[PDB]
């Protein structure tokens, strides 16, 4: 399967 | 070898000290002994690039072994009869140094029944 | 060095990840036709340091235990040498009897697996480099360290005496652990096994005197 | 709370057989050897004399005490294991996700309208679960940490969302 | 001058590139692993012609390059000293990290920030053969210390393990 | 690994009670309370854990080790300390 | 091919910087690029001067 | 019983693991052998 | 940890291998 | 000389003239611009200091602090615009005069030529430093603070000041070529070592040294974010300026005088990292880090040998950049958790990925990692060090084993770890934060390539 | 050559002739050849593109020379003029001789590579040589504290033959 | 929010504030402890057992579990010692006073007959390394000037 | 029965060796009863803030502010001096920094007497 991993946002 | 037992275990004057022979003069107890004659002179040994500690009686027959083993290059077995050569020479080199091992070992332990036979008499 | 030691870990490792990452070697057993492959690279391996003759180690250590003997050093260092290659076997044994001779002891889903290209290649790669090793080392090398030729036979065979020695009770002292005998605690192997009791004082009295000194003390 | 006498002999029988399975190793010696283990532990069941019963476990552990394993069998993941939080540092708090910036939120659609239903369901939830509290805590304070489950229909046990929000054990 | 002294340090300047291309973050962020892997067997390949050169003739290399500065009477260089203990060193070296990279995809194959790990060994690597290859003892004693602080980052691999930091 | 789901583990965990000559395999149900029904001691309960525990390798806290005590809340504590929900 | 551009671009560009670097920079400094000289053995002749230095007098014959 | 039944039985003993591979191993001893000796008897 | 792997475990059995 | 002078006081119309919201920017923009202009003034000639007027001059000691200020000044300016930002117009172009008028004394006493020109502003800078930590400063025990730090100066610098008009008095002119060309053997006399006290106890002050220390941390934790960085970056460092000029005419009293200060400053050293080792404050661990590291500059410059000259400018600037840049990873984390205690915010890499790197070539730089200009200041101390006597490598080396202890602790302890659940404000680091950082680090490995810049005169 | 042969005496290298026995392939040999024709070549090519463009536009420049002034042996008392032409001359004559230190010992280094294992004893010369400049730059300006100056440099000499004319009445007795 | 008064004070002499302390740090008398009255400023901060993070059971859930603290509970005043990453306190298997007698035993002892091991070297009975050129005296950095004593090796 | 285990400063005595709660009493099973109860009353509204969902910020332990406090600020005003703290003062300050003194001022007074006399050899030490 695949489910959502948690990750803090690195876009900024 | 067995002379550690013999020095520390037994007396410790009867085993010649390593930092001490050769004590009695060459000459003494050897008439007419010969020198190591060499071989390569101290200008080829040198340019060989020839490290000091090889820089022995043996080391001629170590800078062919250099000479060998460059024409040998790629092939690393060749130089065979020539390392073995070498491998005796440096037994006939270690040979003699236990001879002299024994030579001071023998001689002191002979000065020493030999001082008690010219002690006790009196 | 470079060769064998590096081989050990990750032919540890393999069975390591692959038996679901547990460390601790009262867990395997029976693993030598579990993973073909990584019981063979550990043998090699275990040899290759043991000091075998004609493989890695022995252009070596066989030659530094020759070396050391052969030279005025201090007696109490040149025992250590000795007793340490016999102990170098010793623990040697202790991971191929454990691991692999014996039964299974890990959980019971079973997923010991190697077939990965990864594993295989990069393990088979050292350990072609680690069967020869030494030979094309010593031969391409200029002759560059004065070789010691006449030894007496009786301690030129140490560097091999002393290993076979410590391979025989070795696999004595383990297999008795299969004997039905309970093992009482020795006081020897609550040294032994903790360490040497290094960490348990050192690292517990001298942090705990200066960090004490810094607060209550210094800064206070 | 009470560490009655029962369960500190069910914490002796436990942590004792793994010590003992650290020192047989092989399977049929720790078979053989916690049967016997076991057989001098029913044996004396019958103490009306609960005292004797606290001075048959003095020796009892000093002999483990002596009787350890100086490095007992862990599996990695328990304390003091090998694989003790070892993946800790790839689980991140659930909160620090709603700082995602808005194109990062457009990557998830749905999985972040069904933390909306998350947010949405802890809001009102709170207040009903939390008024359950106050209305059924015993006088003086708790007197147990043990946390009183959803007394009517509907409403989520109070104090829910950490431990079912909990990140999972297996993060990556 | 052979190519032996040139190509003896490129070798060095091979294994810094996966480095530089990871700070870009262009850098493949999938496929990281099996670009460094490639790039130290290069490397390693590299490597063995120097050696190849030595055990024929026995040159042993000092190259001094770019003069960081000079102190009145000294004048600290970096200068990489090619001797028979690193011209072999390095060919050893990187043909067991390179055998090692091989095992790393398989062994970590899960971890997330895989090539963040493959970024630091290549680091480790670049503090190593500087190291080795010191002809002057202050960049030996950059080695002796780039190893040292790039050993804590690499065991502390899982920063949420107390004892790892410990 | 592959995803280890509850009903891998139900059927892992009665084929250990089965196993268990005290408890021979006719009256195994999901729900069988040991002591309630199959008669087994309380003694050997903390003893069934660690059977448990090298099954699926992973340790039971005794604060719960007491509290786990019916073939299906043994199955029911084992889902969410590995987040099994499938 | 994926093997042809990364020998380019990491073995082949890199070797060609430093070869120029090594030749027309470090090298135009004296003292920089230090060789050993060329350890030259009894017969051994040299191609800069062209003379072959003597051979090694003959061994007092040691057989094994 | 698992541990100790099926394809897990039987193991083998410690010295039959260090010379595993020894009757290939002297399989292509034997050969080695015969090659270089009759070369050397051609020289 | 997809269907398909070839190494398909076991339980309380000896591990399937491979030729190779 | 004027072409950095009259720009920065210029700079000062600029911010109150300015529009409302605009004050941030023009201030960045020319603070930048002067810095530039700085580094234009770095270059330096092989051994006359270059000489501009009566007024003014620099050497190859002055001209690598100038272009350390002025590129300073963006940065408080950049990393104060955060917790001023809710405060009325005046009172911001009121925080920007008092930077800029800071750092406008900072380019007038490194560029003096005379000693009393020296000295005027040497203590000037003072006032401006007092507001910032008195009146922005975000605690209570800043006023007890201020006091400390202001009145420990003033108790050293006074004495200077009766020592600085008795050489003027005596030996004509004080310009620092005509004291340097006219030196004589200051001689032996029980008077001469309360000479020889005076003149070096105001620069000891405000170089805190082993119990003439204790304003530091309580000048470093209640100051504001702008008043730590320079006052630990630049302010403890005029005490270095001045040691380095006025022991011109100390010797060879220094030989022998100089023992006390020595065992008090090598032994100290241990004492302060100790300290460092078992804080509970961030911001003062930061801060008794700086006293060791200025404690080993007293030994540097005490010595009076030529390598250690040359150790104390790379450790004078090092220690500057790095102490500034552990400041604002401190304030950084501060308003986020809005508390000091280290054990507040644990496990910060796991939420905050790139602040992790940035602490962590801070902490390496702190560390002096070679090559970083940090351990080319210390070996090149510890050689002279060694060389004046063989034993101080004890003492040396030791202060290194400890210095890696505590830079690392705070590592651990905030950024490794795990993350503390209750908090949950921790917000995606602003680019602000982000580029300040990189502001700091970049320029000291530039630096790392060219030493011989920030070598000093005895270079 | 750029530099001087004087300034860095170079011994001629002793490059033997390749004489090779074994048939098998010396592969040094090709790896040197595909290097050349893959690396030297190009290398070369590019090179000799660059200096004829350099040679087109050729912009020259030269070597500053100062001439001498008198020094603080001879300046008059306090008269900071002629201080500071004797404190400049003094200090840039310190710059000479850091260097001249720097160029001996770059020619002791030079010559630990390339003698190789003979470099106890070949270049013993390269030995005294710098033991010659070190002891002499001791006497000249080792000691003068980090603010050395032409007077503190006059000073510690002048103790020099102070105690070397005091010896030599000792010694003539 | 912490107004001034669980502020840590002055050292609680009677009982009354004692109790007032103890409620300061949310625990009983019974067990509030003060540091000793030495005078090193310890104030009414009280006495808590001497034990390392590492001795608190994991299986328990703590609002800390990192430190394995809970939120509000009086934590030690040496915190920092006793962290899980610094100085631990766990009981060790054997007693402390034999882990240093063992320790320090076996560092003396294999210590003691290296010096005597020193004392009784172990060579093999072999002569000295008969070198040639009068001891090799030009070529290990003797002046050629200064003319090397004839040294000279014979055969046995 | 082996030795027993004889516990140390940083070697505790574990407890399960230790004879207080061995030996309970009817009176301290009471006193390790609300141990509990004030440890939910320190739990419960911690979870009720930690779990609240308007709640934004950060909850401050004020046991940890105290010990802050207590190892910052309150150690002068509770400070007394005393011959303990007046002799540990002493002992820790001036005793290190006079020991320091001597040992450097002795070895500095053997160096500069080596130098004085020739009886040091620096040849190659130039850079100073
Ligand atoms: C021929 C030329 C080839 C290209 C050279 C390009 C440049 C280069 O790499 O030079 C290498 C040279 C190497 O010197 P070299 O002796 O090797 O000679 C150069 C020529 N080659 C390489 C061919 C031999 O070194 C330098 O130029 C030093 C660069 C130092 C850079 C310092 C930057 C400082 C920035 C500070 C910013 C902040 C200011 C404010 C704060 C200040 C501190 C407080
Ligand atoms: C000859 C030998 C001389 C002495 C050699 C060094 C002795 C030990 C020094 C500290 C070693 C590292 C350390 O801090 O160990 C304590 C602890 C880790 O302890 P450990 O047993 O590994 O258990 C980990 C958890 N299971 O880790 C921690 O507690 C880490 C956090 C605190 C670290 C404080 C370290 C202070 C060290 C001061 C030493 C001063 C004296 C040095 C004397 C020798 C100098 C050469
Ligand atoms: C908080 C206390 C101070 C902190 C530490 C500061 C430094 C300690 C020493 C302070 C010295 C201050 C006075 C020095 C002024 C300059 C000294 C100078 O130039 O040297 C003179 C030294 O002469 C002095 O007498 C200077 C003062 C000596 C110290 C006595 C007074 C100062 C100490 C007490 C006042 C300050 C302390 C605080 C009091 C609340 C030379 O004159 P002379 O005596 O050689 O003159 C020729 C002839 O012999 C007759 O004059
Ligand atoms: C390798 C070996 C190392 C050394 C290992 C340890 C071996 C030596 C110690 C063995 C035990 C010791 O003799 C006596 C003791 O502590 S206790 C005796 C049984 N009596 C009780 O405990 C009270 C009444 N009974 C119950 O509480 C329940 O019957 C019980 C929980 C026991 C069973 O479960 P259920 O039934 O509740
Ligand atoms: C059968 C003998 C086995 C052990 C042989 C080696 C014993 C130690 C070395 C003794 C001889 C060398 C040292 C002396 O000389």
């Amino acid at each position: 399967k695949r489910l959502f991993i948690i990750k803090p946002s690195g876009f900024y | 070898g067995a002379h550690l037992a013999r020095r520390y275990l037994g007396d410790a004057s009867k085993e010649p000290d390593p930092l001490r022979m050769p004590t009695f003069p060459p000459d003494y107890g050897f008439p007419e002994r010969k020198e190591r004659e060499m071989v390569a002179t101290q200008q080829e040994m040198n340019d060989a690039q020839l490290m000091l500690q090889q820089r022995d009686y043996c080391a001629h027959y170590l800078i062919q072994l250099l000479k060998c083993k460059r024409d040998s290059f790629p092939n690393f077995l060749a130089c065979k009869h020539e390392q073995h050569d070498w491998d005796y020479c440096e037994h006939l080199d270690y040979v003699k140094r236990m001879k002299e091992f024994e030579r001071e070992r023998r001689l002191l332990q002979r000065k020493k029944r030999r001082e008690q036979r010219e002690a006790e008499m009196a | 060095h470079a060769f064998f030691k590096a081989m050990l870990f990750m032919c540890s490792g393999s069975i390591i990840h692959s038996l679901n990452d547990e460390q601790d070697i009262r867990k395997m057993g029976g693993l030598y036709k579990a993973m073909p492959f990584t019981t063979t690279a550990l043998i090699i391996g275990s040899l290759a340091l043991t000091g075998m003759p004609y493989l890695t180690g022995f252009y070596s250590k066989d030659l530094i235990i020759e070396a050391v003997n052969m030279s005025y050093t201090n007696a109490w260092a040149l025992l250590m040498t000795l007793i340490a290659t016999s102990l170098t076997a010793a623990y040697s044994t202790r991971i191929i009897f454990f691991a692999f001779l014996g039964k299974p002891r890990f959980p019971p889903l079973v997923l010991i697996n190697e077939n990965n290209p990864l594993l295989i290649n990069s393990i088979k790669r050292l350990l072609i480099g680690s069967i020869f090793a030494g030979f094309i080392i010593s031969n391409n090398i200029p002759p560059m360290t004065v070789p010691n030729t006449t030894m007496p036979l009786y301690m030129k065979m140490t560097a091999l005496i002393v290993t076979i020695m410590g391979f025989m009770l070795a696999l004595e002292l383990n297999n008795t652990t299969y004997y039905l005998k309970f093992k009482y605690p020795s006081q020897t192997y609550k040294f032994s096994n903790m360490l040497g009791y290094y960490p348990s004082i050192m690292h517990r009295l001298p942090t705990y005197h200066n960090l004490s000194m810094s607060q209550k003390s210094a800064s206070s | 709370a009470y560490l009655t006498h029962q369960q500190k002999v069910l914490r002796l029988y436990k942590r004792a057989l793994r010590h003992l399975e650290s020192w047989c190793v092989h399977r049929d010696k720790y078979r053989y050897f916690a049967c016997l283990m076991r057989a001098r532990f029913d044996e004396h069941k019958n103490e009306k004399d609960m005292v004797k019963a606290t001075q048959l476990l003095r020796q009892a552990e000093e002999e483990f005490w002596y009787g350890q394993h100086p490095q007992p069998y862990i599996f990695p993941e328990s304390p003091g294991g090998t694989s003790y939080e070892r993946y800790e540092c790839y689980k991140v708090p659930e909160w620090c996700l709603d700082d995602w910036h808005p194109s990062e939120k457009a990557m998830y659609p749905d999985y972040f309208a069904k933390r909306e239903q998350w947010k949405r369901l802890r809001r009102e939830s709170w207040e009903r679960e939390v008024k359950q509290l106050q209305e059924e805590t015993p006088p003086g304070g708790p007197r147990t940490e043990a946390l009183p489950p959803a007394r009517k229909e509907g409403d989520l046990p109070p104090l829910w969302w950490h431990i079912v929000t909990r990140p999972r054990e297996r993060p990556m | 001058m052979n190519p032996f002294a040139s190509l003896t340090l490129t070798t060095l300047i091979i294994l810094t590139i996966p480095i530089m291309m990871s700070n870009s973050n262009i850098y493949k962020t999938n496929l990281y692993p099996n670009y460094v892997k490639t790039t130290v067997s290069y490397a390693f390949t590299l490597s063995l012609v120097p050696l190849l050169m030595f055990m024929h003739t026995g040159q042993e290399m000092i190259i001094s390059n770019w003069h960081w500065m000079t102190l009145q009477t000294v004048e600290l260089s970096l200068s990489f000293k090619m001797d028979y203990f690193s011209v072999m060193f390095i060919p050893v070296a990187l043909f067991v990290t390179w055998s090692i990279m091989e095992f790393s995809m398989w062994y970590m194959h899960s971890d997330p920030f895989i090539n963040r790990f493959f970024k630091y060994l290549v680091l480790f690597l670049i503090t190593m053969m500087i190291l080795v290859t010191a002809n002057n003892l202050f960049q030996l004693f950059i080695g002796w210390e780039g190893v040292g602080i790039m050993s804590f980052l690499l065991i502390g691999w899982w920063h949420g393990r107390t004892d790892a930091n410990t | 690994a592959p995803p280890l789901t509850l009903e891998a583990i139900k059927d892992r965990v009665l084929y250990v009670l089965k196993l268990y000559d005290k408890i021979d395999p006719e009256k195994l149900s999901v729900n069988s309370h040991f002591m309630k029904d199959l008669g087994l001691d309380s003694l050997d309960q903390v003893e069934i854990i660690m059977a448990m525990e090298d099954e699926f390798g992973f340790e039971i806290p005794d604060i719960d080790a007491e509290k786990l005590m019916c073939p299906q809340e043994i199955v029911d504590y084992i889902a969410d300390k590995k987040d099994v929900y499938e | 091919y994926r093997h042809s551009i990364f020998a380019v671009t990491h073995v082949l560009i890199p070797v060609w910087i430093i070869h120029y670097y090594l030749k027309y920079h470090v090298t135009a400094k004296p003292y920089t690029v230090v060789e050993r000289k060329p350890r030259i053995f009894p017969g051994d002749t040299i191609l800069e001067t062209g003379e072959v230095i003597p051979l090694m007098k003959e061994f007092p014959d040691q057989h094994h | 019983a698992w541990r100790y039944s099926g394809g897990f039985a039987n193991n083998v003993s410690f010295v039959g693991a260090l010379l595993k591979g020894f009757k290939w191993g002297f399989a292509a001893f034997v050969v080695a052998v015969g090659a270089e000796y009759y070369l050397e008897s051609q020289n | 940890a997809g269907g398909g792997v070839h190494i398909e475990p076991r339980y309380r059995q000896f591990p399937q291998l491979t030729r190779s | 000389m004027l072409k950095i002078i009259i720009p920065t006081t210029m700079l000062l119309p600029m911010t109150w003239m300015s529009k409302h919201n605009m004050i941030w920017i023009n201030a960045t923009v020319h603070s930048l611009l002067i810095s530039l202009i700085s580094l234009s003034l770095l270059n330096q000639l092989g051994e006359n200091s270059l000489n501009f007027s009566l007024t003014f001059f620099s050497d190859s000691l002055s001209a690598p602090l100038l272009v350390l200020t002025t590129w300073l000044l963006p940065l408080m300016l950049m990393a104060s615009q955060s917790h001023l930002s809710k405060e009325t117009t005046t009172r911001k172009k009121l925080y920007i005069t008092m930077l800029i008028l800071l750092q406008l004394f900072l380019i007038m006493t490194f560029t003096a030529t005379e000693l009393i020109l020296f000295y005027i502003l040497f203590e000037a800078t003072l006032v401006p430093t007092l507001i910032i930590i008195t009146r922005w400063g975000n605690q209570t025990e800043r006023l007890n603070a201020g006091l400390y730090f202001l009145f420990y100066t003033l108790a050293g610098s006074l004495p200077l000041l009766v020592a600085l008009v008795y050489i003027q008095n005596t030996t004509g002119s004080l310009n620092f070529l005509i004291i340097h060309y006219w030196s004589h053997p200051l001689s032996n006399s029980w008077s001469n070592i309360f000479m020889w006290l005076a003149c070096i106890m105001a620069f000891m002050v405000k170089m805190p040294l082993y119990g003439l220390h204790l304003w530091l941390p309580k000048a470093h934790v209640e100051a504001p974010i702008a008043g730590s960085m320079v006052l630990a970056a630049v302010l403890l460092k005029l005490g270095g300026y001045g040691m380095m000029r006025i022991t011109t005419i100390l010797n060879p009293l220094t030989n022998y005088m100089a023992y006390p200060f020595l065992m008090l400053s090598m032994w100290g050293m241990i004492m302060t990292s100790s300290i460092c080792l078992r804080q509970t404050d961030l911001k003062s661990l930061i801060a008794y880090s700086s006293v060791s590291h200025m404690a080993l500059v007293i030994v540097a410059i005490m010595i009076q040998t030529p390598w250690s000259f040359m150790g104390a400018t790379a450790l004078m600037i090092a220690h500057g950049l790095t102490s500034s840049m552990l400041f604002c990873l401190a304030n950084t984390n501060y308003e986020r958790v809005h508390s000091r205690t280290m054990i507040l915010a644990r496990g910060l890499q796991t939420l905050l990925p790139l602040m992790a790197t940035w602490w962590l070539m801070a902490s390496l730089t702190n560390l002096a990692l070679p090559p970083s200009i940090n351990l080319i200041g210390e070996l090149f101390i510890i050689t002279a060090s060694f060389s004046w006597s063989n034993i101080t490598i004890i003492l040396m080396g030791m202060n290194m084993m400890i210095t890696a202890l505590y830079s690392l602790y705070m590592l651990i302890t905030t950024q490794r770890g795990k993350y503390t659940h209750h908090i949950n404000n921790i917000k995606a680091s602003f680019t602000r934060e982000n580029a300040l950082m990189a502001l700091h680090i970049l320029p000291l490995l530039l630096l790392t390539l060219n030493p011989k810049m920030i070598l000093g005169p005895l270079y | 050559d750029s530099w001087d042969k004087d300034v860095y005496p170079e011994p001629p290298r002793r490059t033997p002739a390749p004489a090779p026995q074994t048939s098998l392939p010396n592969p040094v040999t090709y790896l040197t050849k595909i290097f050349d024709l893959l690396v030297d070549r190009p290398v070369t090519l590019a090179r000799e593109f660059i200096e004829q463009q350099h040679a087109k536009n050729r912009y020259y420049y030269y070597h500053r020379e100062f001439r001498r002034v008198p020094d603080i042996t001879e300046c008059e008392e306090k008269d900071i003029l002629c201080m500071f032409e004797a404190e400049m001359q003094w200090r840039r004559d310190y710059k000479v001789d850091q260097e001249i230190v720097n160029i001996i010992q770059e020619r002791l280094k030079a010559c630990q590579q390339r003698e190789g294992e003979s470099y106890r004893q070949n270049c013993a010369k390269e030995l005294e040589q710098f033991t010659q400049v070190s002891k002499a730059f001791q006497d000249r300006y080792s000691d003068l504290g980090a603010h050395y100056s032409a007077r503190k440099c006059l000073a510690k000499q002048k103790q020099r033959m102070l105690a070397e004319r005091k010896a030599a009445k000792e010694a003539a007795a | 929010h912490v107004t001034k008064d669980m502020f840590p004070g002055p050292y609680p002499k009677t009982p009354e504030e004692r109790a007032a302390a103890a409620k300061k740090y949310n625990m009983r008398v019974e067990d509030y402890e003060p540091y000793p009255d030495d005078g090193m400023g310890y104030g009414d901060y009280p006495k808590l057992p001497d034990r390392s993070q590492q001795e608190r059971d994991p299986w328990y859930d703590w609002d800390h579990p990192d430190l394995r603290l809970n939120w509000g509970e009086p934590i030690h005043w040496d915190l920092d010692m006793y962290i899980r990453n610094r100085v631990d306190t766990s009981p060790t298997p054997v007693s402390w006073n034999t882990m240093c007698k063992h320790l320090s035993g076996f560092v003396a002892f294999m210590l003691f007959m290296f010096w005597v091991g020193e004392i009784y070297p172990s060579y093999q009975p072999v002569g000295p390394k008969q070198y040639p050129y009068n001891d090799l005296y030009l070529e290990r950095g003797g002046d050629p000037t200064k003319e090397p004593e004839p040294v000279v090796h014979y055969e046995i | 029965s082996f030795p027993k285990y004889k516990p140390s400063r940083l070697a505790t005595l574990p407890a399960t060796l230790d004879p207080a709660e061995y030996d309970i009493s009817p009176e301290t099973r009471k006193a390790q009863a609300e141990r509990l109860a004030i440890r939910s009353r320190l739990k419960r509204e911690y979870l009720l803030q930690y779990n609240d969902p308007n709640r934004l910020g950060v909850i401050e332990d004020p046991a940890l502010i105290r010990w802050t406090y207590a190892r910052s600020a309150n150690i002068y005003p509770n400070f007394r001096p005393t011959p303990k703290t007046s002799l540990l003062g002493a002992l820790f300050g001036i005793g290190p920094l006079f020991f320091w003194y001597y040992v450097f001022k002795t070895d500095r007074d053997k160096k500069e007497k080596l130098i004085q006399e020739g009886k040091l050899d620096q040849t190659f030490n130039i850079s100073y």
